[PDB]
RNA sequence: CCGGUCGGAUUUCCAACGGGGCCUUUCCUUCUGGCUAACCUUGAGUCCUUGUGGCUCUUGGCGAACCAGGACUUUUACUUUGA
């Protein structure tokens, strides 16, 4: 209940949202067989220009499919347990760097490990149940680079007012710029 | 024209193109629920599907391949999807 | 734009951009994945299958429903025929136009579309050879078009 | 152009285009330029005024013209509603 | 830029619609398609009025920013345009021309009947070209009255109307010299019409 | 059939200026035109560009100002040397002062003032003025 | 910029233009020896406010410069500088 959820990681401030873990699974009895046996590696806290915070989950990688069954209803829960926060469910990706020419010869990488493999999924997962339609990247004068992303047009009402939290955590993570933007 | 807005074109243009032809290009079809009076059963179904399909159970004709497109039978309903 | 032909025609599917699951979809990759097994039990290419499976079970791709093509879902289960698909069809019609010149001799015509459809096999022939999914004395003959499939 | 001290040494600079930024020289007879009047708030038209386009020789043999004064005079204020980008 | 009483009078459109010059030939060509809103089953195409209105302030802002008002010049060679344009010239000053236009009489300074204008008004430039051609030589501008069937080259701000009617080609002619004058002061008040009747400005033979 | 990708990515440029357009619909994209690109657009000959994708390989959408006369490619790539700079550079460029020549070379794709200060060589690309 | 002057200093700051360095999930791949400087280990000499302070003395962990054995590691084309 307490060492459980993590795997080496002693620390408070997920300690407490361990305990939030187990507060609302006891209270679920027809869940907390299938929130039982999940777990979650780490966890980061950043702060987002609407003057308040937000939380970054994550979680072992083959979980996934396991966490996205019951991802829509355990989310807000803690949104009302916890406050001014904005929790998001993020996977835990390696990247082997790149052979150069003059290097000695190791086991040759697959394509998942490689950088632009990792960051075009690192979006995918941050904008759970909603689906992306189509990129593009803008190319300016003053030699800077911005991209933008074009979201569907369905969930949206439940993930609408996170899109400023949503540029935060993606800038942190890589150096980039993203601007949502959903058509009709 | 010598100005234009190449990345934002009109919806009402780009359901004339051809379909490679598009900015992004894609299928112009569907799939149909298609229920036969007998079984009341359900069963998911190509539009422009080549092999004339029948139920798994009434085992009654459903859908006559030609052309481009599937002609269905008479007697039936169908819904998008 | 048709290698032996002068036409320059274009239309094949176009393949939708999602790389996902639709949302009309309510089964299992499990419950899916032997649907292709219990058909080449009944000798089915591929080609077959998978237009069975879109026009009846609604799976639109079996590559992005299941992790993997078809043929090595097939390969995997010891399934797969030896002659890959695309050539033993080269094959069986060149020997329906053989079939034809043992009645017929005043065809000066088809006898050459016969050797354009034989030039297609030692084209295809020599990749297959190189990539090494055929052993390296693999050659065609009309004795061998009498011999291996026939 | 300019000399090591730095006065200009052309003849006379020579005036661009408005609709597709060439250049105009002394032989294109039919670069049209236009002058349009401002307007009063009682809704008259000061005599002294203009707002003044050029056109070059080739976007009028085409045919391009008038189209690209729509475009030209719609983001001066002129014009709403008679000229779209997204066509 | 412009305030709304330059805005479009509902009782100014009654007359358009009334006078039918809000009916497209039935072939557009390819450089007027924005003037189209809706085509019609029957076979013909209907014009925005609301864009032949906003493009015709604009010609009276250009004839209004001349100098002198016998530097305009406005032709016709068909019948049905050529007493629209001598009351038009004759209340403003345009030189008008009617009938035939001599050629070479832009260019060729020894003829009699030879002028240096700062604009040309034509009315259908496709029967018509030769004022369009020369004027290209001399660096003249020139504003239309453009048909759907009508070759806009050389040819800038350009009035969309329907050159087959009678009172159309007239009445586009009476309302361009009703805003000329409300420009230049001569007159006192955008709101309130005009004392002569748009009939004049007519054609009628026995 | 389609050898070259960026010989035509350039000829769908400037044969859609010299009537005067003010964008242009590349297709395929590639790593070396988007290069080239970038360095026609830190000395102003083109404005800004956006880069599509559908999966396969994008389309761009480029914005032309006024200022092309020409820009070209060199199609064997041959194999300047350092001394030889110098007389590419006098035979494809209008006068001494403006123009540039690019090259792929070890450190970078380059212009051939940018390669002098940096002291390097490679293979040819292109040119621009 | 500053000259400050019985053209050369620049106290001193700026724009560019090329170069290192670390940190970001991320570059030589190591090993055994000496071996030299260097952090430190049982711990003081050394001399400066008195020191397991370093400097450096003593045992002892090491990275750290150099020689020597290695130890293994796909292969070219082109280009830069040298003999």
């Amino acid at each position: 209940p307490q060492a459980k959820i993590l795997s080496q990681a002693p620390t408070e401030l997920e300690l407490q949202v361990a305990q939030a873990f187990v507060e609302l699974e006891n209270s679920s009895p027809e869940l907390k067989a299938e929130l039982r046996p999940l777990q979650f590696k780490s966890i980061r806290e950043i702060d987002v220009a609407g003057g308040k915070k937000a939380l970054a989950i994550f979680v072992p990688v083959p979980s996934l499919a396991g966490f996205h069954k019951v991802q829509t209803k355990l989310t807000r829960e803690l949104e009302k347990k916890f406050q001014d926060r904005h929790v998001i469910f993020l996977a835990e990706r390696r990247i082997l760097p790149k052979p150069s020419r003059t290097s000695r010869q190791v086991q040759k990488r697959p394509r998942s490990r490689t950088l632009t493999a990792v960051h075009d999924k690192i979006l995918e997962d941050l904008v759970f149940p909603t689906e992306i339609v189509g990129k593009r990247v803008r190319y300016l004068v003053g030699g800077n680079k911005i991209q933008k992303v074009l979201l569907d047009s369905k969930d949206v009402q439940q993930i609408d007012y996170k899109l400023e939290s949503f540029q935060a955590v993606y800038n942190k993570l890589t150096g980039k710029q993203i601007v949502f933007e959903i058509p009709s | 024209v010598l100005v234009q807005d190449l990345l934002h074109p009109t919806a009402a243009s780009e359901a004339r193109k051809h379909k490679l032809k598009t900015l992004v290009q894609g299928p112009r079809s569907y799939f149909l629920d298609v229920k036969c009076p007998g079984c009341l059963n359900i069963t998911t179904v190509f539009s422009h599907a080549q092999t004339a399909v029948t139920c798994e159970s009434c085992s009654t004709i459903l859908c006559t391949p030609t052309g481009g497109k599937a002609k269905l039978s008479e007697g039936t309903s169908f819904r998008r999807k | 734009g048709r290698m032996h032909s002068a036409g320059k025609g274009i239309s094949s599917s176009a393949i939708p951009y999602s790389r996902n699951a639709p949302a009309w979809f309510k089964l299992s990759s499990e419950s899916v994945i032997e649907q292709i097994v219990k058909y080449a039990r009944k000798g089915l290419t591929p080609s077959q299958i998978g237009v069975l499976l879109r026009d009846a079970h609604g799976v639109t791709q079996a590559r992005v429903i299941t992790g993997n093509k078809i043929m090595r879902i097939l390969k995997s289960n010891g399934l797969a025929p030896e002659i890959p698909e695309d050539l033993y069809y080269l094959i069986k019609k060149a020997v329906s136009v053989r079939k034809h010149l043992e009645r017929n001799r005043k065809d000066k015509d088809a006898k050459f579309r016969l050797i354009l459809i034989e030039s297609r096999i030692h084209r295809l022939a020599r990749y297959y050879r190189t990539v090494a999914v055929l052993p390296p004395n693999w050659k065609y003959e009309s004795a061998t078009a009498s011999a291996l499939v026939n | 152009m300019e000399n090591d001290k730095g006065q200009l040494v052309e003849l006379y600079v020579p005036r661009k285009c408005s609709a597709t930024n060439r250049i105009i020289k002394a032989d294109d007879h039919a670069s049209v330029q236009i002058n349009v009047a401002k307007v009063d708030e009682e809704g008259r038209a000061i005599p002294g005024e203009y707002v003044t386009y050029a056109l070059s020789g080739y976007v009028r043999s085409r045919g391009e013209s008038d189209d690209s004064l729509n475009r030209l005079a719609q983001n001066d204020g002129l014009l709403k509603n008679v000229w779209s980008y997204s066509r | 830029s412009l305030p709304a009483t330059f805005d479009l009078t509902p009782e100014d459109a009654q007359l358009l619609l009334a006078a039918n010059t809000h009916l497209g030939a039935r072939n557009v060509q390819v450089h007027q398609e924005p003037y189209v809103f809706n085509a019609r089953p029957d076979g013909v195409h209907v014009i925005n009025v609301g864009k032949t209105w906003e493009k015709l302030v604009l010609a009276a802002r250009i004839i209004a920013a001349i100098p002198n008002p016998e530097d305009v010049v406005a032709i016709s060679s068909r019948t049905f345009g050529q007493r629209a344009v001598l009351k038009f010239a004759a209340h403003t000053g345009a030189t008008p021309i009617a009938g035939r236009f001599t050629p070479g009489s832009f260019t060729n300074y020894i003829t009699r009947s030879f002028k240096e204008p700062r604009l040309v008004i034509v009315t259908d430039p496709r029967s018509d070209a030769q004022a369009i051609k020369e004027a290209s030589y001399v660096n003249i501008p020139v504003i239309a009255l453009t048909d759907l069937d009508s070759p806009s080259e050389f040819v800038d701000v350009a009035i969309p109307c329907n050159n087959r009617g009678k009172h159309s080609i007239g009445l586009i002619w009476y309302l361009l010299a009703r805003e000329v004058l409300r420009l230049r002061g001569a007159l006192v008040d955008r709101t309130q019409p005009w004392s002569i009747m748009p009939d004049l400005y007519f054609y009628r033979f026995p | 059939t389609r050898s070259s990708v960026l010989a035509d990515a350039l000829n769908a440029i400037n044969n859609a200026e010299k009537t005067g357009k003010r964008q242009v619909l590349i297709r395929p994209s590639s790593k070396v035109i988007i290069k080239f690109l970038q360095v026609m657009q830190k000395h102003g000959y083109i404005g800004e560009f956006e880069y599509i994708d559908d999966h396969r390989s994008g389309k761009i959408v480029v914005q032309l100002n006024g200022r092309l006369n020409k820009c070209g490619v060199i199609s064997p790539r041959f194999n300047v040397k350092i001394g030889d700079i110098e007389k590419w550079t006098a035979n494809l460029l209008p006068a001494r002062q403006f123009g540039y020549v690019i090259l792929t070379t070890s450190a970078g794709i380059m212009d051939h003032e940018e390669a002098r200060r940096k002291h390097v060589s490679g293979k040819i690309l292109g040119f621009v003025y």
